[PDB]
């Protein structure tokens, strides 16, 4: 069993402590058109709840954040369909909830940590003098669906409120879905539709990840929850940003299942065949999932998956402490072992008491599920 | 697109019902709820009485009546689910009967999220407030002008059934709620004064975990009585009473009615139709019902039970069991179409004349309906007598009051027929002659009989047979036209008339008179309270083409129609429906005008043309279930009837019908003599109504539906519930359609507690017999089925797409296509295809099978070896569940609203990817329309349509018609019920048991209509003042948008039924071209030839 604290990973340590905490949530309504910052230096893709650890130094980037604390304090992260000829036609919007400015080097920096909040569409894309681009954008509104039987069922059967637990569904899915006779489709292909069995589905997978995951963690709402679960999915960019198009819970947790049904093995995205880990292999290192949005002292953005055991990885150099993202345990620079591409590290934990006392942290830049 | 829906056939579902002294405080009434009709009876003790029939513009959610202090009669709280309130009040004066809004406001609310277990609308006894449960968390109160109203939040989120105390010095509710500690009764007093909850009467007792029901019991008991799965419990603070009957396990109890006004006795119902007595605790089986939504305890031992899943009816609580041990006998059964599932228009009889077949009903009320429109004839004799020119019916007998005899009317002769009970032989009436024609004879005042000819009147008397009178035209000159009733009689001789009066043993001449043409037809039916004295003659006229109301004895003209044209009038009579007296008259074209008459004046008044057939029309007044009908005898043969003081024309299934007659004979009671061309049929006559309904049984749930013309059969998918016997296997319920088939068959593996079986039953098109059955494998589902020819190949083929379905998997990881051919009366299994998933859909693509395996859409080809080989696939990251298709143009659709459009190239042998649009919303069925356009039901009771020079584009559909219906289509079907201003037409079938029909229109016709329907929506009065747009408005949870791209058909319609000034008043500057009332009249009527 696992002793590690797996809520240390979620708060940044390496960040610093000392961090000025703002509560106020602002919020844009359905539909309506904003004019919101982009930050110049972030290339990765947010999705809606996720955590945004940010390390800004250059001179614009650093006035437009001092300068967006004073008002709205949310920035607009785009999804890059194309990263190179920066073209993106939709994003997320980036609420700061943790600020620190510092002043070292002949510099002044500034540490963030945003949240995801609203995904938006792209309407024209500005640029600023100083490099600060701003973004025409519109808001997509989240899509909540009633129960599938709710219009259906106008009448007395209404009051049936919804191992072992095995026929309690088998009981749940026979009466919630039983007004199904009255229409053309059957009470198992409901179930395919239903926001409360489709979540059960997910953190059925959730709790092979995290075998010491405890339910009050997880987010009771499927909005919450569908979200949670996207950006903890080691894919593709492409299918990243087809994921973050979906407007229905529904129709995301559906999206996620297939996606945790159909993967298998995943390979160094450079030499494509090479296999570097497998799904059985994959963790929950952190509450936030086995994947997360780290930065690196630069202000570079990794999205690193935990697993235990990895392939055809070469290490070099000797283990280090410096900015580590998991504290307690040593990270050491992991490459593919047919062409030399950056895989991520490999974590060893500083103390003998400590489990596990080995993982390895890809980036999912460097992977492919093929 | 511009489109227009129209209601073919009413919902006949029962959403509710109630008893009270609605009509008067006298009345014991009985209201029933069918979605957005409102039906008011009366209990007769010896029936039922319909009183009134009343439409509105909402789904029934909420429907009790109310007595508040002093009140001549009942008022009536109505909540639709678009949250609209009323308090509605009856009121009658004479024969106008109307409903009165008393008071009416929308309740909902800005925010909040509606309840789980439904809407809940309770009434305090006192009539102080009215309570309702629409979202949790919160407590509306309506304390019964606008209905004022507010919320309480209530603590306790997931409530599962709540009622109003009886017997209380403040106001209690007392209420069943769920938490995760379990699940717990409790009590809250509600103040009107504070606005406000304060703790119940008595603490928070714990129920059981599948407590369902609360009943408010009446004093002296007072207090709750909850219901649960095993246990009925009763709740009084200290007072407790707990009992658990092993009868009540088997199914749960849905629902409940108060029999004994003090609370002593109580009627339960479950969901297999069980129904139960608690008695005041113990419970008693009483028998056996329709699966019952609702039920109604009226008078002495008779119930109302209303269903929703089968027949509705009216049930005998008797006080001894019979042979069988049922306290429940059987009464009335009212036929229920609902849910329709599936559906198919087949032209059965006859080509042209299309007929709907349903599979409707679930479970042990499953059955199959045929829906053909018009009135049918039960042939009981028939004889061979070609070219009849007339027929009379006789009572030979004076002593008796049935008919004994039929005179016929051939060309210069007359035969005479006698009724020995069931026995027609010919005979010969002694005072009546064989060798002329005759043009009348019946039975006349004092006890005498006529036979008028061409050449005389006769009257001959009953005892002995003699002649008593004759009567000729001075000159010899031969009679042309003849009327007659019971005292009088009017002869045409040219342009000459002669009045003669029935008198004992003479003919009498009272006067004559000369016309101004020669006469073409002649009428004198005595109308009114007039003891069969007619104080008028109608009268049609050659050359001038005209109607006339003449006086009698003196022959004034009292009122002179120009009917207009070359066609001389054949027919003329004057009748009465619904106390309103009408005249008809029937031109040698075949058409019909038909005007209101009255007696006093003569005046013809508001003149209608209808077209009936190519032949001139002859009418006959006969009787039909203590009603008189008109019947028109043409080669279109209808029935001329009277709906809401409007004349209706039902059509007659019969090739043609020249002569007719009505026979009450001892053999042939309440009978109809029909005579056509060859024969004579004499039968009796179905409903007097527009559709009719033959209902098949099938004892289990019929699913999908489908044609075989080579077979004269159809091809359903039906399933049967069995339980886990102490065996190998599965034993049945009860015997079924699948399980009495002629012949039987079973599914033979090659692939890898109550249990669905499923089924592919073969019935005749005619008998609708199970000629064949066969039984699909274990764990089984059938769910599509489809009838055709694939390949090179010259069989048709009925074809099935299964999944295997097992509780541990989520999506079915297996699945069947299994090609059937059915000859020598059994299925023989051709081809059997195991796919990696469910085949939820499948279509016959140009001589090739496109079917859809969960995710991916396959193309099949039909090799010579009899065996499908997969051609292309199409892998759509959306569920297959809807396939549909016109050319080589695909429409892909999920439950979730998710259309794509595909297009097969037929030189690449791939699949291209049109079209898409993903707008999350729960869809019920789709269909495609035409080449760019496609219709669909979506969630919250709505229709949409969706359409088709840049890529960015052409590869977006647009929705181009929103519209709330109030029904829950699950089917779309291609086809008339019918023998151009609109294209296109496409029926559908709902959930209620609801049809109805959607057709194109011009963009400019579009335009009339809706400009028509916002005038229209000034004059009609709504029932509890709902604004129509409001209704018809696309609403769901999140947005309601009102209604674009669609005509409400039934609104249009109504403008033929609206007063004559109320039509003015709406065509005025209506119209840019002006439009006339005439004009609007002719394009109005077009419109209801459609259904
Ligand atoms: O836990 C970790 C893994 C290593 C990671 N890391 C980097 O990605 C990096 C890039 C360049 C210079 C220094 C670093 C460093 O410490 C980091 O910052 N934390
Ligand atoms: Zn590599």
């Amino acid at each position: 069993m696992i002793n590690f604290d797996t809520s240390l990973p979620t708060s940044h340590m390496y960040l610093g402590s000392d961090m000025e905490e703002f509560h106020g949530r602002t919020l844009h309504d359905d539909d309506s058109c904003q004019v919101i910052p982009v930050l110049p230096h972030v290339m990765v893709m947010l999705i809606p709840g996720q955590t945004l650890p940010l390390q800004l130094f250059h001179p614009q980037e650093v006035s437009m954040v001092r300068n967006l604390i004073q008002k709205d304090r949310t920035f607009a992260v785009l999804a890059y369909s194309n990263v190179r000829e920066r073209e993106a036609h939709f994003g997320t919007t980036a609420e700061i909830y943790a600020y620190r400015e510092e002043q070292e080097y002949g510099i002044e920096t500034v540490k963030v940590k945003a949240i995801g909040r609203q995904r938006f569409k792209v309407l024209e894309i500005r640029t600023q003098s100083d490099g600060i681009q701003q973004a025409k954008v519109q808001i997509l509104p989240e899509r909540v669906l009633p129960s599938t039987m709710s219009a259906v069922q106008l009448q007395s059967l209404s009051r049936r409120h919804i191992r072992a637990f095995r026929q309690w569904w088998q009981k749940y899915q026979k009466r919630k879905f039983h007004c199904a006779s009255l229409t053309s489709w059957p009470p198992w292909l409901y179930s395919l539709y239903d926001a409360e069995t489709l979540m059960e589905r997910v953190k059925r997978q959730l709790h092979e990840w995290d075998e010491n995951l405890k339910d009050e963690s997880l987010p009771t709402n499927p909005i919450d929850f569908s979200y949670r679960v996207a950006a903890c999915l080691p894919i593709d960019d492409a299918l990243r940003i087809q994921l973050l198009k979906i407007g229905s819970a529904i129709q995301r947790l559906r999206c996620e299942l297939d996606i945790m049904n159909k993967c298998t093995s995943l390979c160094c995205k450079q030499c494509q065949d090479t296999e570097i880990t497998t799904k059985n292999e994959i963790f929950s290192l952190s509450l936030c999932g086995p994947m997360a949005a780290y930065v690196n002292p630069h202000g570079y953005i990794h999205e690193t998956l935990t697993v235990y055991k990895a392939c055809n990885l070469n290490l070099s150099g000797r283990p280090s402490t410096e900015h580590s993202w998991f504290p307690g345990y040593a990270w050491t620079i992991a490459q593919c072992r047919i062409c030399g591409n950056h895989m991520g590290w490999k974590f060893t934990a500083t103390k003998k008491d400590m489990s596990p006392q080995k993982f390895w942290g890809l980036t999912r830049s460097a992977l492919l599920p093929r | 697109s511009y489109n227009y829906v129209v209601t073919a056939q009413k919902p006949t579902a029962v959403n509710g019902c109630v008893t009270g002294h609605f009509t008067s405080a006298e009345d014991l009434n009985l209201l029933i709820a069918k979605n957005t009709r409102l039906e008011i009876y009366v209990v007769t003790a010896e029936g039922l009485r319909p009183v009134k029939e009343v439409g509105m513009y909402g789904k029934i959610a909420v429907m009790e009546l109310f007595r508040p202090k002093g009140e001549s009669k009942d008022l009536l709280f109505i909540l639709t689910a678009k949250y609209n309130a009323c308090i509605l009040e009856y009121k009658q004066s004479g024969e106008s009967i109307d409903i009165i809004t008393r008071a009416h406001g929308n309740v909902q609310d800005r925010i909040g999220r509606p309840s789980e277990t439904g809407i809940i609308g309770i009434i305090d006894p006192e009539c102080r407030m009215i309570g309702l449960r629409l979202y949790d968390g919160l407590f509306k109160v309506i304390p019964l002008k606008e209905l004022k109203a507010f919320n309480i939040r209530l603590e306790e989120l997931h409530v599962i059934d709540v009622k109003f105390l009886y017997g209380c010095q403040a106001p209690t509710i007392c209420f069943v709620y769920q938490d995760p500690q379990g699940r717990h009764v409790k009590t809250y007093e509600v103040s009107l004064r504070e606005k406000e909850f304060n703790k119940g009467p008595w603490k928070q007792e714990n129920v059981e975990a599948e407590a369902s029901m609360v009943i408010a019991v009446p004093e002296p008991f007072g207090g709750a009585i909850i219901i649960g799965q095993e246990s009925i419990t009763y709740h009084n603070g200290d007072k407790y009473l707990a009992i658990a009957p092993p009868i009540i396990k088997q199914s749960t109890i849905v629902c409940h009615n108060r029999v004994d006004p003090n609370g002593s006795r109580y009627l339960l119902g479950d969901m297999e139709g069980r129904l139960f007595m608690l008695l005041l605790l113990r419970v008693e089986l009483l028998g056996e019902t329709s699966i019952a939504e609702c039920l109604t305890y009226l008078d002495n031992g008779v119930v109302f039970v209303g269903s929703r899943l089968g027949d509705s009816q009216l049930v005998k609580l008797n006080v001894d069991s019979n042979e069988q041990g049922s306290y429940v006998v059987a009464m009335e059964t009212f036929t229920n179409l609902g849910p329709i599932v599936d559906m198919c228009v087949v032209d059965l009889e006859r080509q042209g004349q299309g007929q709907l077949v349903t599979c409707s009903g679930a479970f042990k009320e499953g059955s199959l309906r045929i829906i053909r429109n018009g009135i049918g004839i039960h042939e009981h004799a028939s004889i061979d007598l070609p070219g009849i020119k007339g027929l009379w019916p006789l009572r030979s007998d004076p002593n008796r009051e049935t008919d004994d005899t039929l005179v016929l009317s051939f060309v210069g002769q007359t035969r005479v027929l006698m009724l020995n009970g069931e026995e027609v032989e010919e005979t010969e009436l002694m005072g009546f002659v064989d060798d002329q024609q005759t043009f009348f004879c019946g039975n006349v005042a004092h006890q005498q009989l006529i036979q008028i000819t061409s050449a005389s009147v006769r009257l001959v008397s009953q005892e002995p047979k003699a002649l008593v009178s004759e009567w000729k035209e001075p000159q010899a000159k031969n009679i042309s036209v003849a009327s007659c009733n019971s005292s009088q009689v009017v002869v045409a001789v040219g342009r000459a008339l002669y009045y003669l009066q029935i008198h004992p043993q003479e003919l009498r001449q009272i006067s004559h008179t000369e016309m101004e043409h020669e006469v073409a037809c002649l009428d004198i039916t005595p109308l009114g309270d007039s003891n069969g004295l007619s104080p008028l003659c109608a009268i049609g006229l050659w050359t001038d083409i005209s109607a006339r109301i003449l006086k009698l004895p003196s022959f004034e003209l009292l009122h002179k129609e120009m009917l207009g044209g070359e066609i001389i009038p054949r027919s003329i009579l004057m009748t009465t429906f619904e106390s309103s007296h009408y005249l008809l008259c029937a031109l040698g074209d075949g058409a019909l005008f038909y005007f209101g008459l009255n007696i006093e004046t003569g005046l013809l008044s508001d003149r209608k043309k209808v077209t009936l057939g190519t032949q001139p029309t002859v009418l006959r007044t006969f009787r039909s279930l203590s009603t008189t009908n008109v019947f028109a005898c043409s080669d279109r043969p209808t029935v001329i009837y009277s709906s809401n003081h409007k004349l209706v024309f039902s059509n007659v299934n019969l090739k043609e019908v020249n002569y007719m007659c009505p026979l009450n004979s001892d053999g042939y009671p309440d009978s109809l003599a029909l005579a056509n061309n060859s024969t004579l049929t004499i039968g009796t006559i179905d409903e007097i109504q527009k559709l009719h309904i033959r209902t098949v049984p099938l004892y289990e749930s019929p699913r999908k539906i489908c044609y075989q013309e080579v077979s004269q059969c159809f091809g359903v998918l039906s399933s049967r519930i069995e339980v886990q016997d102490t065996s190998g296997g599965t034993t049945a319920l009860r015997p079924s359609a699948s399980t009495q088939a002629l012949s039987s068959s079973v599914s033979s593996s090659k692939l890898f507690e109550e249990v669905e079986v499923h089924n592919l039953l073969i019935i005749d098109q005619h008998t609708f017999e199970v000629l064949h059955a066969h039984q699909f494998l274990q764990n089984e589902y059938a769910l599509s089925l489809v009838s055709c020819k694939l390949g090179k190949d010259p069989n048709t083929y009925f074809i099935v797409g299964t999944a295997m379905v097992y509780p541990e998997e989520a999506e079915p990881k297996q699945g069947r296509i299994v090609v059937f051919q059915y000859s020598d009366g059994k299925l023989q299994t051709v081809a059997e295809k195991e796919v990696k998933g469910a085949v939820y859909s499948m279509v016959e693509f140009n001589g090739k099978l496109l079917a859809s395996i969960n995710s991916t859409v396959r193309l099949y080809e039909w090799t010579t070896e009899k065996e499908l080989r997969t051609e292309c696939n199409h892998y759509n990251n959306i569920m297959a569940l809807y396939l549909k298709t016109k050319g080589d143009f695909i429409l892909v659709g999920d439950l979730m609203r998710s259309v794509l459009l595909l297009a097969y190239k037929p030189m690449e042998g791939n699949f291209e990817e049109i079209a898409r649009d993903f707008n999350p919303n729960w869809m019920s069925a789709v269909e495609i329309l035409d080449d760019d356009n496609f219709l669909g039901a979506e969630n919250a009771f709505n229709l949409f349509v969706c359409q088709k020079t840049t890529d960015e584009e052409r590869q977006h559909l647009q929705e181009v018609g929103l519209f709330h219906l109030g029904e829950f289509v699950n089917v779309f079907c291609h086809g008339s019920l019918v023998m151009t201003p609109t294209q296109g037409s496409v029926l559908f079938g709902t959930v209620n048991g609801m049809i109805g029909l959607v057709t194109s229109l011009s963009e400019s016709w579009y335009n009339l209509l809706l400009d028509m329907q916002n005038r229209l929506n000034k004059v009609i009065k709504s029932v509890g003042k709902i604004e129509h747009s409001f209704w018809r408005s696309f609403h769901t949870e999140r947005k309601t948008e009102p209604a674009t791209g669609f005509i409400d058909g039934d609104l249009i319609e109504s403008f033929l039924d609206i007063s004559r000034p109320k039509m003015q008043e709406v065509v005025a500057n209506l119209q840019k071209r002006e439009a006339t009332a005439d004009d609007l009249i002719k394009v109005v009527e077009e419109l209801t030839r459609i259904h």
